[PDB]
Order: C-alpha cells, then structure tokens, then sequence
C-alpha cells in the first residue's frame, strides 16, 4: 500500500504504475 | 448505488473515482468537465465534523474505470491534483448548502473511448429538463444497501425522477435550500432507487432531447439513510452555482 | 465542447440499455 | 544482485519471490522445489536481533516472476503459507548456522513455462559439483549496490565461482561452519559479482552436464558488504542440510 | 522428477545467454 503504487485484486498486490 | 444495474462499458465517460491514497481505498465520485477540471461534492474534501479535510495529496484521481477494484491497465487514466477549491458558502455546519468542489489536474486528460467530458447546463436548457417527473441518471461504486456498509465490483447506473420542492422538504426536517434538489420515486410509485454512502461528487446526468448531448444537473451531496421510502436524496443545484464554476476556472 | 457526446454511444450511434427511459420522460 | 545482468523470460522457473503483506514490499527469495514446498533462508523469517519474527500470516509468497514490482497478473501465481519450518539448529546468535526454513504452501502450484521446481542434489551430484572453480548462478531482486540501500526492475541473473574452503575463512573474521560455502571471483581475476541485501533465500544453482538439469546447490545466505575486493557470499549448504528437507517432508 | 528441466529452454532445447560459461566452468 505505498509510493507510485496501486492496490490491484488479486492477492490485493501492489502494482507499481 | 442502491437498487441499481451493471453499468455498460464506455456508457459513462465523465465519471471519476477520487481515490483516497492511504489507506488505499475510494473515497467519492467525480465528473470529468473538461481535460484538466473535475467536479465534485465538496464534503468529500472538508467535513470538520467527522475530521474530514484533505489536500491535493491525499487524494488520487481516477478516470475512465468500470471495476471498482481492479486497476484497468490500459484503458484507466490516474491524475493528481493540481488545485482544489471548495465554493466559500459552502455550509459544512448546517446543512451541506452549496456541497461544490473544483479540483485541477496538474496535467490535461487524454481522452478515449473511455475518457471523456460531459456537458453543463444553460439557463436555457436548466430550464426544461429540470422538472419533476424528468428522470436523471445517477453513477457509482458506494454502498449497495443502506446497510451492509456492500460495494459494487463494478460502475451502477440508475434513473430516478426528480420529485417536487415541497415533496422534498417535507421529506426531511433538514433546511433545504435554492441550491439543492431532490430525486426519487415516491413511497407508491412501485420503483425503487437511490444513491447512497460513498457516491458523493458523482454525475447527475440528462440527456438532452434537443441538441442530444449529456448534461450534468446535479452532484449527488446528501441523503437520510438508503433507498428509504418516502424519502429522497439531494442533489448539489449546478446550474444555480454554474457562475461560480465560471468563475474559477477562468484565471 | 464536444461535450456530452459518448464515442461508443452517441458517435458509433447507438443507444444504451436505458435510455430510452429517460428520453421517454421529457413530455 | 550485484554486477549481475537482466534475467532473459523464463530463466529461472523456481525461483520465488516473498512478500511482505504490509507494508507491501519484497522480503527475500525462495526456489520452488515441488508443488506445494518453498525453500528459503531462515532469517527472512527469524532475525531476533533485528525484531525480526514472521507467520504464515505476513508472508505472501510470490511465483513465476519477471518484473519485481509489476503484478504480472496472468504469468505469476500468489500463494499463501500453510505452515513454515526452520532448522531447530538455525544459529542466530552467532555466525547464521543453518540458514535454512521451509514453508510449504495451503495449494499446490500450477506448472507454467514460468513455474517449475528445481532438483536437489545426491550424494554424488552434489559431490563431483561443488569444487571451487565452477560456476553456480544466483538471482534476485535485492539491492543493486552495497550501497543503495538500488533495486532491481526485473530478476538479475549473475555467474559465480565456487571458492575454497580456506580463502573464505581467511576472508572474514565470522565463524565458518560445513554448512557453508563462499563463492565469487578473487580480487585479482577481474570480473565482479555479489549477491546482496534482499537477496537471501533465492537459489544458487549449478547446471549438471551428465543428466544437464539445473540443481540447486547453496542459498543465499550472508556477507559482508557486496561486491568487495576480495570478500565472498556465503551460501548456505544444501547437499549437507539436505536429510532434514527429506525430513520435514513427512508429514 | 521433471524438475530442473527448464521449459522455455532445456525442453524447446534452446540455451540462455550464459549457460554456457557456466559449463566451460565445470572440467
Ligand atoms: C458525501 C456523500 O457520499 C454523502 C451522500 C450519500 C447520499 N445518500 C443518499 N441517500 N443518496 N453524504 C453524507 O454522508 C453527508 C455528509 C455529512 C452527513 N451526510 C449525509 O448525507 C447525512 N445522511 C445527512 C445530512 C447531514 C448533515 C447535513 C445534510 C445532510
Ligand atoms: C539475509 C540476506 O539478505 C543477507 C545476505 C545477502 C547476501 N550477502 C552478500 N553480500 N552476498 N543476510 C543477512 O543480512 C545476514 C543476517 C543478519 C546479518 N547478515 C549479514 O549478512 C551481515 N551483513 C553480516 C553477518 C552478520 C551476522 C552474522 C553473519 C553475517
């Protein structure tokens, strides 16, 4: 749940757009 | 948006999620106007009574989403904000009177088949679509039921009338006010509806018999509880305040 | 300003699931 | 991995990458080496100095990888931990003994043409191989420099020699063990390469030229620094802590 | 068991980039 990032939905994964 | 539908893909393209960025998750809805102002509820910014007050950081602006969740990779656009300005009357301490917010983009939207700007009114048009028995049509990803506190997975779209000025106030115990409006079927009318918890800032939207554009009417601000009978939800009056919309974006 | 007209609606020329509606409640 | 290369799409089938659940971020490595079983370093886990101390409730454990930080939503498969295991004789306290845990996962692992298990050594694979000269390879997505504390966008791949028992002590004032090994260039054979910080767990494997399967041989376990004129990676001894792997695995 | 047997290489019995150090390495 941080910097650059983006919360996706699958394991809630960060992704780092 | 309780007691709505699925929303249909590229079927609303001035819809924004403002995004609240710790902890990751929604805050309110929004409009794209144009390719670098967005409108929205201005209680979803400030609200000193729950302690509610963000910046142009705390908040991320997402546009041309579907799914409330997953991050559409290349279709979903991500902003930040510039500027924000709430309308100075606007009335947190009595009754939410004047619910309008203006954030700039630091940078202009791209727009796709999925991005796009929905219309303001004129006096002119104002002035005939906005009448009781005229149908609006709300969009968002709050609240389901009044209460479950749940979400939808995906955009809900649902078309209410727009009821009558003593209908409403009689409705509530709250002071309505020239700058607000109310929508919904009444406790008989054998149709249910309404937006609710975490649709603030979202579109309320007409479309125009004549010149056929989407226009924007209303700007989901309040409401007493959820799809509750014989009681409707208020609209921010854009028009009404569609001079100071004016205004601020003009220098 | 080319505001209020939705590419995959109003440009392809097509209308969606309810719109109708709405239309049908003005007059 | 330090002075290492870009890993080439499907170079390292077992590797595994553990995540932190929060705040999100990357832990250590691990190698799949069957369906359901995950082999990494202990003191990813258990680093009581440091207040180190996690569950099979913090960890999500990350298969079938390339990007580091890009949720590569339809190669890679996120699992969680349904027990995890670390040698009873794993030595915190004093030079890392045993850096060795197993975490075996609720459900088995879909093999892709990204997710396939590596082989563990024989008495006698793990014999004629480990001779210092030979080169092993080791990747991760830890820390690029000793010192920037920066990261790496994909996997890094990086080739190593095998050092002898001797140099590696005299090379460090810790305490060596048989359940050690060092690997990397002397300072005087000009080529470079380490692994490093957020680099423990992963696998260092060594391909076979009799049966030519990849086995793995160590894992990355300590140092002192990366990447320092003459100053070796310590790996953990897997031929050697091999029964216990065996052991666990029963039950 | 099928173990170490890479698909995208060993099996399309395709070599990456460097394997091939590594062998010269061993002997
Ligand atoms: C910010 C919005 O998401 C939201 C509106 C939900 C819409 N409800 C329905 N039925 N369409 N607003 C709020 O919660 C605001 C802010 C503070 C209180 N509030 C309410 O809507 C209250 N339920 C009522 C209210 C309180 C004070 C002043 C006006 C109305
Ligand atoms: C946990 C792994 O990420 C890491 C080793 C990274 C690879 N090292 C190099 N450069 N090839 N391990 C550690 O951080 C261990 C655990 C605690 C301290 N530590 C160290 O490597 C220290 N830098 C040195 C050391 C301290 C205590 C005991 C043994 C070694």
């Amino acid at each position: 749940e941080c910097p650059e990032g983006y919360i996706l939905d699958d394991g809630f994964i960060c992704t780092d757009i | 948006i309780v007691e709505g539908s699925d929303a249909e893909i590229g079927m609303s393209p001035w819809q924004v999620m403002l995004f609240r960025k710790s902890p990751q998750e929604l805050l309110c809805g929004a409009s794209l106007i144009s390719d670098r102002w967005v409108l929205t509820a201005a209680h979803c910014l400030l609200y000193p009574p729950w302690d509610k007050n963000f910046t142009e950081n705390d908040l991320l602006v997402r546009i041309g989403k579907h799914s409330r969740t997953r991050y559409e990779r290349n279709i979903e656009k991500i902003s930040m904000l510039e500027k924000i300005y709430i309308h100075p009357r606007y009335n947190w301490r009595e009754n939410l009177d004047r619910d309008i917010a203006l954030m700039k983009l630091k940078k202009p939207v791209a727009f796709s088949d999925y991005i796009h700007p929905v219309c303001l009114p004129d006096r002119e048009t104002a002035a005939s679509l906005l009448q009781a028995g005229y149908k609006g049509r709300v969009t968002g990803w709050g609240n389901l039921k009044e209460t479950w506190t749940g979400q939808p997975s995906v955009l809900q779209v649902v078309n209410l009338p727009i009821v009558e000025r003593p209908v409403c106030k009689d409705s509530t115990r709250i002071r309505i006010t020239d700058n607000m409006f109310c929508a919904g079927y009444k406790p008989d009318e054998g149709k249910r509806g309404d937006a609710c918890e975490g649709d603030s800032g979202g579109p309320f939207v007409m479309k125009s018999p004549f010149n056929n554009r989407w226009y924007q009417m209303g700007i989901v601000s309040w409401g007493e509880g959820c799809d509750r009978d014989g009681k409707y939800g208020f609209y921010t009056h854009v028009f009404r305040l569609k001079k100071w919309i004016q205004k601020v974006i003009d220098q | 300003a080319d505001c209020g007209l939705r590419p995959l609606f109003e440009k392809k020329s097509l209308e969606d699931k309810t719109e109708r509606e709405l239309l049908e409640s003005y007059i």
